[PDB]
C-alpha cells in the first residue's frame, strides 16, 4: 500500500515486496512504474508523447491535491529530501520500520529480501571478511552488477558463494573465456535453451575470467535486465534476483564503467581461527605451529622458489594433517615440502619442520609394497579401498615406493597433483599404481597440441550426399553425352568448393522441371531439389574431461608445462557434481595454475646402484 | 609530398636533359594516354574519389557501356563466364559486346576469379582453362578499380595503373561553383582555403588521428551556410580532441579568416514544440524512449553540433573517448525528439549479413499489436470490454491463445486502420499449423527508429563500407527475390548515429572521410555538476524532458540563485528568465516578493512597443518561429550585436531604464531632510529642489513610457542622469554643484532635457564629480549581476551583456 511512499527511498527491498503481491494506483502507477523497461497500457499519458498531451494531461491528488502531468516537480524534488534524509546504519532498521503493514527479510550486512530458502551456509567468518561483507551488503541491496578486485586468494568466489548462501540464491558460476560462443550466453540452431539465458529466465549469477566482444554480448543485460535473444527474437524480464556478479583483479572492462567495482581485503593472521572454525578437532594450535611452519618455509625459500606458499597451501596442509588426525604428523609436513628440486632443500625443509617439531625424526624421512585383497592398497601409512579390481611390471624400487607413496597420499585427499622430472615415466609410475589401486581409466589427455577448447568442451557432411543424389538424378534425367560438361562441372566443383555446387544444383532443378516410373522419378528430383535449396540455405561436442568427471576415470593431463592459456581446466579444477575423479596431471621441467595443484617431484627412479637389478629383472 | 611535384620538374630535368572540371581533365587526359595501349586500366589513386572519374568519361567517350563489374567476395567464375546450361553474364557480355568493363574491388576477389580476370586480360581471344576453354567485341577494354591497398604482382603487373591525383584548389572553387548561390563568394575562397592551409599545417606538426580534412568537408561546409562565419568553425573545429589543438585551429582561423573565435555561449531553450540550442532548432515533435538521464548542461556545447548534425541527414558520429558521457547524448537528444533509440553494439566481429522460427513472428507480432494500440490509444483515447485484455494478451510454439488474439482483432474506422496490420498479419498467423523456412538496420531504415551502432570502433572494415554504401539514400540488399534490388528509400526519421571510443582502433578513414565527426570531453560545470550527481541534493535545474516542468524548475532555481540595490537585480532577473517562464513567475506568485510588483508592471509595459523592435529588429535577421529565448536571444546574434547595430542590447538596456524609471517614480510619489523640506514646501520656506527633483522625475518616467522614447546607447547616458538623480536624492549648499551636474548630462531631442531645462532654470532663479562613483559603482555591480546570470545562462563566464558592459567600463 502507502509503503510505495518510501519506494525508491531505500532500494529494491520496497520494490521486491512488490513483486511478492502488489497493484496499482493513480499516483502509485505514477510512482512505482517508471522502472528502466515495460511497456505501461495502464496510463500511457506519461509515455505517450511531452507535447499538450503529456504537457497537459492531468495529475491525480500529487500531494493529495490534483496538479497536471508536471508534479513530477512536486514529486523529483519531494523524494529528494528523502533521498538526502536517507544519508543519515539505521536505515535499514528504518526500512523493517517502514514494512509495517512479516515476510522473509532477510538480514546481513544490512538487509535483504529473498524469498526462496535458507542454505548450507558452510564460509563463515568474523575478520577482515565481515568488513568485505559490510563493503557488499551496500551494492547487493542496491542490485547494481557489483565486482571484486583484491589480490588472489583471499576466497572471492568463496566469498560470493557463502553470501549466496546468505541467500536463497544459487550461483551458476560461467567461467566465461577467451573461446566462448554465445551458446552459454543464449544457445544457437543449425534454438536452443542457452545456459546464461536460462539463468536469467529463471533468475543471482556469476562469472569469472572476464577480464581475459562477448563482453557486449551480456552488455545488454548489464544496461538493462534484459538480453538479445536475436532468433527467438524476444527480451526477457529478468524479475527476480539476476545479480550478475563477476569477479577479476584488474580493470580494463567496459564493466569498470558498467558496474559498480569493489575491493576486497583479507587479514591472512586471521586464518589461525578459521581452520579453528573450520576443522574442528584441530582446536590445538599445533595448526597455529602450522601456520608458523609456513612462515619458516617462506623464510628457507625467502634453490629457485618456484611454489609460493598460500592460505590454500596452508589450508590444503590443514587437510591432509584432518586426514591424518583420525588416527607423528611429521611426514605430513614432510610432504608439504615435497615441491623441490634438491634433496638438501628437502633436508633443509626438515629440519625447519623438525624445529616446529619435536626430536629428530630422520627415520621417517627416508622410509612397503601392499595389502592388496579387497580393500586393496596398503602402500605407505596409506591405504586405498580400490574398486572393480582389474589386474604388468609391478612393485619397482624404493623410490618407486615413495612416488607411489605420495600419489596415494594424494589420491585419498582428492586434491590435484602433478610430477615434474625429465623419464615421460611419470605417467607411467601412474597408469601403474593407476591399475594397480584399480584403474578406473586412464584418460591421458596429452594437453600440448589440442590448445584450449577440445580438452574442455565443443562440415561438407550433405555436400557428398547432394553430390552423390545429383549424379544419379542427372543419369536419371538427362543423359551421358547430353549433360556431360554440365556433369564434369558438378563434379569439378564438388571437390570441396561447396558452394558453387548450388549453382548446379538449381539450374540442373529448373531444367528437371523442365523435363515434366514418371511420377515416382519426378518426386525424387523434386525432392532432390527441396533438399538442395534447404542446403543451400544452410551453406550461407563432449569434452575429454567432462566425459571423464561425468565418467569416473584418471584425467592424466600431460605436459603441462607446454601448453596455452586453458586456464578453463583450472576453473574445472576450482569447481571442485563427483564420486572419484582422478586428475593426476604430468608436468615436465604457470602462476596459478602450477599454485593451485599440490605437486610431487620425481627423483628419477633408476638410480640406486642396484635398483635397475629389480628393473632388469622384470624386463629379463 | 608535393615536392615531388617539384622532384617531377627534376624528373622532366632528366627529360629536358634527355631533350567536368580542369584537374579531373588532367585525369581524364591520363586515362586517355592510358586507353592508348591494349591493357586493363587500373586507378592508382588515393581514396576518398571512387571511379567516378571513369564513371563520367564514358558519356564523353563514344557510346562506350559501362559495365560496373562490382567484383565482391562471393563471386564465382562461372557467375563470371556463365553459359552453363543443361541440354535437352555482365561480363559474358562485355567479352560479347564491347564496352568500358569497370572492375569494382579487384582486392576483395576470390583468388581464381583473380585467375580468371588474369586469363581475360589478354589482347587475343580468352582461351579460359577453369570452366570452359575460352569465351572471344574487339575494343572491349576494361578498366579496373585499385581499391584501398593486396592484389597479386602478376595480375597488378600485367594490367596498366593510372594516377588518379587530387583536386586542384582553383578546380576546387570551380566544384564550389555549383554551391555559390547562397555563398559570400570570397567568403566561400576562404572557406576553400582555409580547409586547404588547415590539413597543410595540420599535416606537419604534432596536432590524435590521421586528420583528413577532405574537400566532402569543403562542400559540406558550403552546404552548410547556406541554411541561415561561426557555425562553420563550430563545426568543423569542434572535431579536434586535444584541447591545445583547439587553441591552435583557433589561431590558424585568425590566421585565414581574420576573427576571433570567442565561442558563441549555447543555452537550453526546451519549449513544447521545439526544444533548442545555440543556432540549432530541433523538430521536437509520438515519444517512445522514456528516459532516465538528464540535461546535462555542460555537455550542451556538443549537444547542439550533433542536433545540427541531426537535422542535415548528414551521418551521426559522436565519436571519441570513453566514460565521457556519449550515449547518453544521443540518448538524451531522440529522447527529446522521440526518435525511438535502437542500438547495436558492432564491436563483436559481427558481419554484414549480420546488420542487413513460429513463435519469433508470433512475439513480433505480440509486440506490434501492443505498439499499434499504444499509437491508437494515444489520439483516439476512448478504447476499453477484453480489448484491454488483448492488450494484457498483447504483452504476454504453444502460441494458439494468438488465435483468440485475432477473435479480438475480429470484434470502426480507426479499429480499421489497426486491422489493416492486425488482420493482415493475424490471417497470415492463421499459418502457425504449417512448414517454415527458419535485418538489423533494414528494420530501422524502413521504419521510422533513429539507429545507434554503438561502441562500433572495431567490427570491420568491410562491414562498415557496406554501410558507407548507404551512408551516401536507396539500398541494395540481398535478401530479395531474383534479379530485383528494391533498395528501401524511407530514410526520412533514419539516421546512422556511431558512437565510438579512442580505447580501440578509430574509425577508418573512408568512413572518417564520409561522416560528421563530433568529439567529446570533461568540463563538469556548476550547475551541471549540480544536477548530474544530483541524487543526495534536492534539486536539478532543467528537470526533466516536459517543458511545463522545467518552466517551474528554472524558476524555482534562479529565483533562489538572486543572493541602491534591487534595480540591476530585478532587471537582470526579468531580463533572463523566458516570457513562458515569466507568464508562469507571474502564476507562481525578499526582493522576490517584490518581483510580483515588477510582474504586474511588467505586463503592463515590459516590452509593449519594444516588443516591436524587437520583432522588426529580430525579424530582418533570421530568427526562430516564436517566443522562448531572451538573454540567449542576447546572446545568441552575437556576431550581429558585434557588427555594432545594438539592437538587442538595446532592448536590454531599456529594460533597465523602465525599471530603475519605475524606482525613481515611486520615490518621486513618495517626495508627493532638506529634500523633505522642500517637498513639504509644495504645500525653511520657498522650495527649490523640490520642484528640481520633481519635474526630473517626471522627464524620468516620460523616458519610460513614445516612439522617440523606442528610438532613443544613449539609454546608457540617460541611466547616467538616472543614477544621478539617485545620487542627489542621497546627496540631498551644494545645489548650484548639483545642478551644475544635472545641467551637465542635460548637455550630455526636445521634452527629455526640457524638463530638466525647466527645474534647472527654476532652481537657478532661486540661485564633485561623485556621480562617477556610484556610476561606476552600478557598472561594476551589474557586471556580477551579468555574470552570476550568465551561470544559469549557460555556465560560462561571458557574455555579450558582460562585453558590452566591459566596454563601457572602458569609459
Ligand atoms: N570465511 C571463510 N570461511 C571458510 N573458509 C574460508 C573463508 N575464507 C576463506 N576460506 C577458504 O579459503 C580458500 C580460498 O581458496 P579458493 O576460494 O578455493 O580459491 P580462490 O581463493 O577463490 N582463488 P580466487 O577466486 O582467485 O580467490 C577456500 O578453500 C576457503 O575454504
Ligand atoms: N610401479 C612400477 N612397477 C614396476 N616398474 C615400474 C614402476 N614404475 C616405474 N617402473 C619402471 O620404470 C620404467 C619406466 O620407463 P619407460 O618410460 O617405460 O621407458 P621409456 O624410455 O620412457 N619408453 P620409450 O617411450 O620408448 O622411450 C620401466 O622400466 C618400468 O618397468
Ligand atoms: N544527462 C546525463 N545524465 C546522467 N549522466 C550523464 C549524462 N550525460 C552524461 N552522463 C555521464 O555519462 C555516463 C553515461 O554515458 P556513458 O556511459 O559514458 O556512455 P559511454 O560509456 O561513454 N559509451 P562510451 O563512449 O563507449 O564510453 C553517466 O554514467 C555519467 O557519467
Amino acid at each position: 500500500d502507502v509503503l510505495i511512499e518510501w519506494v525508491a527511498i531505500y532500494p529494491q527491498i520496497y520494490d521486491i515486496l512488490e513483486h511478492i503481491n502488489y497493484v496499482p494506483s493513480n499516483t502509485l502507477q505514477r510512482l512505482r512504474l517508471h522502472q528502466p523497461w515495460s511497456k505501461i497500457d495502464y496510463d500511457v499519458w506519461f509515455l505517450y508523447a511531452s507535447d499538450e498531451i503529456r504537457e497537459t494531461c492531468k495529475v491525480k491528488y500529487y500531494g493529495e491535491t490534483k496538479t497536471y502531468g508536471e508534479v513530477f516537480v512536486l514529486e523529483n524534488e519531494r523524494i529528494s529530501q528523502l533521498h538526502r534524509l536517507f544519508v543519515s546504519e539505521r536505515a535499514e532498521h528504518l526500512k523493517n520500520l517502514l514494512f509495517d503493514a512479516l515476510p522473509l527479510v532477510e538480514l546481513g550486512g544490512n538487509v535483504f529480501f529473498n524469498s526462496h530458502v535458507p542454505l548450507p551456509c558452510s564460509l563463515v567468518l568474523t575478520k577482515s571478511t565481515q568488513e568485505n561483507l559490510n563493503r557488499i551488503t551496500p551494492y547487493l541491496v542496491q542490485k547494481r552488477p557489483i565486482l571484486l578486485a583484491g589480490p588472489e586468494g583471499i576466497g572471492k568466489k568463496f566469498l560470493i558463494t557463502q553470501i549466496a548462501a546468505k541467500l536463497g540464491q544459487q550461483i551458476i558460476r560461467i567461467h566465461l573465456s577467451d573461446s566462448t560462443d554465445p551458446k552459454m550466453l543464449i544457445g544457437t540452431y543449425t534454438w536452443q535453451p542457452g545456459v546464461l539465458t536460462q539463468a536469467v529466465i529463471t533468475g543471482w549469477i556469476l562469472f569469472t575470467n572476464i577480464e581475459h566482444e562477448v563482453l557486449s554480448v551480456l552488455l545488454p543485460l548489464l544496461e538493462k535486465r534484459q538480453l538479445v535473444i536475436p532468433s527467438r527474437g524476444e527480451t526477457i524480464y529478468a524479475k527476480g534476483s539476476f545479480q550478475m556478479f563477476a569477479t577479476s583483479s584488474m580493470k580494463t572492462k567496459i564493466l569498470g564503467q558498467r558496474l559498480w567495482q569493489i575491493l576486497d581485503l583479507t587479514y591472512q593472521p586471521d586464518e589461525c581461527v578459521e581452520v579453528v572454525s573450520t576443522l574442528y578437532p584441530v582446536l590445538s594450535i599445533i595448526c597455529p605451529t602450522l601456520y608458523s611452519v609456513y612462515k619458516d618455509i617462506f623464510d628457507l625459500f625467502s634453490s629457485k622458489i618456484y611454489r609460493r606458499l598460500c592460505l590454500r597451501d596452508f589450508y590444503k596442509f590443514i587437510k591432509r594433517v584432518a586426514f591424518l588426525y583420525h588416527k607423528v604428523f611429521k611426514e605430513a609436513i614432510d610432504m608439504f615440502g615435497a615441491f623441490i628440486p634438491s634433496r638438501d632443500g628437502f633436508d633443509l625443509v626438515v629440519r625447519n619442520v623438525a624445529i616446529e617439531l619435536n626430536i629428530p625424526p630422520e627415520k621417517a624421512l627416508q622410509l612397503p609394497v601392499f595389502q592388496n585383497l579387497e580393500h586393496n592398497i596398503n602402500i605407505g601409512r596409506c591405504s586405498l579401498k580400490k574398486l572393480s579390481t582389474i589386474r604388468n611390471s609391478y612393485a619397482f624400487t624404493s623410490s618407486s615406493l615413495g612416488l607411489l607413496e605420495q600419489l596415494a597420499a594424494g589420491v585419498q585427499t582428492n586434491e590435484p597433483l602433478l610430477l615434474v622430472g625429465e623419464t615421460g615415466t611419470g605417467k607411467t609410475t601412474t597408469i601403474q599404481l593407476l591399475a594397480g589401486l584399480l584403474g578406473q581409466k586412464v584418460t591421458v589427455i596429452n594437453m600440448s597440441q589440442q590448445t584450449e577448447s577440445s580438452d574442455m568442451l565443443g562440415s561438407t557432411l550433405g555436400l557428398p550426399l547432394h553430390e552423390r543424389f545429383i549424379d544419379i538424378f542427372e543419369q536419371t534425367f538427362s543423359s551421358k553425352k547430353n549433360a556431360k560438361f554440365i556433369s564434369m562441372a558438378s563434379t569439378s566443383a564438388r571437390r570441396f568448393r561447396w558452394k558453387t555446387c548450388l549453382k548446379i544444383w538449381k539450374e540442373a532443378c529448373k531444367l528437371s522441371k523442365t523435363v515434366l516410373n514418371q511420377v515416382e522419378l519426378r518426386n525424387q528430383w523434386a525432392k532432390f531439389e527441396k533438399e538442395v535449396e534447404d542446403f543451400e540455405k544452410v551453406l550461407t561436442v563432449e569434452g575429454a574431461l567432462v566425459k571423464a568427471v561425468r565418467s569416473g576415470h584418471w584425467v592424466l593431463l600431460d605436459e603441462i608445462n607446454l601448453a596455452s592459456l586453458e586456464t578453463l581446466e583450472p576453473i574445472g579444477q576450482l569447481l571442485s557434481p563427483h564420486k572419484n575423479f582422478r586428475l593426476f596431471g604430468c608436468m615436465n621441467p604457470e602462476p596459478s595454475f602450477r599454485s593451485r595443484f599440490t605437486e610431487i617431484y620425481v627423483h628419477s627412479p633408476d638410480q640406486n646402484l642396484d635398483d635397475l637389478l629389480s628393473i632388469i629383472q622384470k624386463y629379463i | 609530398l608535393a615536392s615531388l611535384h617539384a622532384e617531377r620538374q627534376r624528373c622532366f630535368a632528366k627529360l629536358n636533359e634527355l631533350a567536368h572540371t580542369d584537374t579531373t581533365l588532367m585525369n581524364a587526359s591520363k586515362v586517355l594516354r592510358a586507353l592508348q595501349v591494349l591493357k586493363p586500366i587500373l586507378l592508382e589513386g588515393s581514396p576518398g574519389v571512387g571511379k567516378t572519374s571513369l564513371i563520367t568519361a564514358l558519356a564523353r567517350e563514344t557510346g562506350h557501356q559501362l559495365v560496373r563489374i562490382n567484383l565482391s567476395d562471393q563471386t564465382d567464375l562461372m557467375d563470371l563466364f556463365g553459359s552453363d546450361v543443361p541440354v535437352e553474364a555482365p561480363f559474358l557480355a562485355a567479352m560479347r559486346n564491347g564496352h568500358w568493363v569497370l572492375l569494382d574491388e579487384l582486392n576483395l576477389a576470390s583468388q581464381s576469379v583473380l585467375e580468371g580476370l588474369n586469363a581475360c586480360l589478354d589482347h587475343r581471344n580468352e582461351a579460359y582453362i577453369p570452366e570452359l576453354d575460352k569465351v572471344f567485341h574487339p575494343n572491349f577494354r576494361v578498366f579496373a578499380a585499385q581499391n584501398p591497398q593486396g592484389l597479386p604482382r602478376s595480375f597488378i603487373n600485367r594490367f596498366s595503373v593510372v594516377y588518379v591525383e587530387a583536386l586542384k584548389e582553383k578546380d576546387m572553387i570551380e566544384i564550389a561553383a555549383c554551391n555559390y548561390h547562397q555563398v559570400n563568394e570570397d567568403w566561400r575562397l576562404k572557406i576553400i582555403k582555409f580547409m586547404f592551409r588547415l590539413q597543410d599545417n595540420i599535416e606537419k606538426d604534432i596536432s590524435g588521428s590521421p586528420w583528413e580534412f577532405n574537400l566532402r568537408d569543403t562542400l559540406r561546409w558550403l552546404q552548410l551556410l547556406n541554411d541561415a562565419a561561426d557555425y562553420l568553425e563550430v563545426m568543423v573545429l569542434h572535431r579536434m580532441r586535444t584541447v591545445e589543438d583547439r587553441v591552435r585551429t583557433c589561431e590558424l582561423f585568425k590566421e585565414v579568416f581574420d576573427i576571433d573565435y570567442e565561442p558563441r555561449t549555447i543555452g537550453f531553450s526546451l519549449s513544447s514544440q521545439c526544444f533548442k540550442v545555440g543556432h540549432s532548432l530541433l523538430v521536437r515533435d509520438q515519444k517512445t524512449l522514456l528516459d532516465s538521464q538528464n540535461i546535462l548542461q555542460s555537455q550542451l556545447p556538443v549537444l547542439e553540433s550533433v542536433i545540427t548534425c541531426i537535422n542535415k541527414k548528414w551521418p551521426c558520429i559522436l565519436v571519441g573517448d570513453t566514460a565521457t558521457g556519449k550515449t547518453c547524448i544521443l540518448r538524451l537528444l531522440a529522447a527529446i525528439a522521440g526518435a525511438k533509440i535502437k542500438e547495436m553494439a558492432v564491436n563483436s566481429d559481427t558481419d554484414t549479413m549480420d546488420l542487413i522460427d513460429i513463435s519469433r513472428k508470433a512475439s513480433e507480432l505480440f509486440t506490434d499489436l501492443s505498439q499499434q494500440l499504444l499509437n491508437i490509444v494515444i489520439k483516439y483515447r476512448n478504447f476499453d470490454i477484453f480489448r484491454e485484455t488483448s492488450l494484457y494478451t498483447l504483452t504476454t510454439s504453444q502460441a494458439f491463445t494468438l488465435l483468440q488474439k485475432v477473435v479480438d482483432q475480429l470484434d470502426e474506422t480507426l479499429v480499421h486502420s489497426l486491422g489493416d496490420i492486425h488482420e493482415k498479419a493475424r490471417k497470415l498467423l492463421a499459418e502457425f499449423s504449417a512448414s517454415p523456412a527458419g535485418g538489423y538496420l533494414l528494420k530501422a531504415v524502413e521504419e521510422g527508429h533513429w539507429f545507434v551502432l554503438d561502441n562500433a570502433n572495431l567490427c570491420s572494415p568491410a562491414v562498415l563500407d557496406r554501410l558507407n554504401s548507404l551512408l551516401e539514400l536507396i539500398v541494395n540488399e540481398k535478401t530479395t527475390e531474383d534479379g530485383h534490388p528494391k533498395t528501401i528509400k524511407p530514410h526520412p526519421n533514419f539516421r546512422l548515429f556511431l558512437t565510438v571510443n579512442p580505447v580501440y582502433g578509430e574509425l577508418s578513414r573512408a568512413m572518417r572521410n564520409r561522416g560528421v565527426e563530433i568529439f567529446l570531453l570533461k568540463e563538469a560545470l556548476t550547475e551541471i555538476d549540480k544536477k548530474q550527481m544530483s541524487l543526495l541534493e534536492p534539486a536539478p535545474i532543467s528537470s526533466a524532458v516536459d517543458t511545463l516542468a522545467s518552466n517551474i524548475s528554472y524558476i524555482k532555481y534562479v529565483f533562489e540563485t538572486m543572493g541602491n540595490y534591487m534595480y540591476i537585480a530585478h532587471a537582470i532577473i526579468l531580463a533572463l528568465f523566458s516570457p513562458r517562464q515569466l507568464k508562469l513567475l507571474r502564476k507562481v506568485l525578499t526582493l522576490k516578493n517584490l518581483v510580483q510588483k515588477i510582474y504586474c508592471a511588467d505586463y503592463f509595459n515590459h516590452m509593449d512597443l519594444k516588443a516591436s523592435r524587437f520583432m522588426d529588429i529580430y525579424e530582418y535577421p533570421v530568427q526562430l518561429r516564436e517566443v522562448v529565448g531572451l538573454i540567449q536571444t542576447i546572446n545568441d546574434f552575437q556576431s550581429v550585436i558585434l557588427t555594432s547595430h545594438l539592437e538587442l542590447p538595446e532592448t536590454y538596456a531599456s529594460g533597465l531604464l523602465f525599471v530603475s524609471a519605475h524606482e525613481i517614480l515611486d520615490l518621486t510619489e513618495e517626495v508627493n531632510t532638506y529634500l523633505l523640506k522642500s517637498a513639504s514646501a509644495v504645500y525653511g520656506s520657498t522650495p527649490s529642489l523640490w520642484n528640481l527633483l520633481n519635474q526630473f522625475s517626471k522627464f524620468l518616467i516620460e523616458i519610460a513610457s513614445s516612439n522617440i522614447v523606442y528610438k532613443l546607447d544613449v539609454i546608457r547616458h540617460f541611466l547616467k542622469l538616472v543614477v544621478l538623480w539617485k545620487n542627489i536624492y542621497v546627496w540631498t549648499s551644494r545645489f548650484y554643484c548639483y545642478t551644475k551636474m544635472l545641467g551637465e548630462w542635460m548637455f550630455t531631442k526636445l521634452l527629455e532635457s526640457f524638463l530638466p531645462k525647466d527645474s534647472l532654470e527654476k532652481f537657478s532663479e532661486l540661485q564633485t564629480v561623485e556621480s562617477l562613483r556610484h556610476y561606476l559603482e552600478s557598472l561594476y555591480k551589474e557586471s556580477q549581476i551579468l555574470e552570476i546570470a550568465e551561470s544559469l545562462n549557460s555556465g560560462k563566464v561571458n557574455s555579450v551583456m558582460r562585453r558590452l558592459v566591459s566596454t563601457e567600463i572602458s569609459n
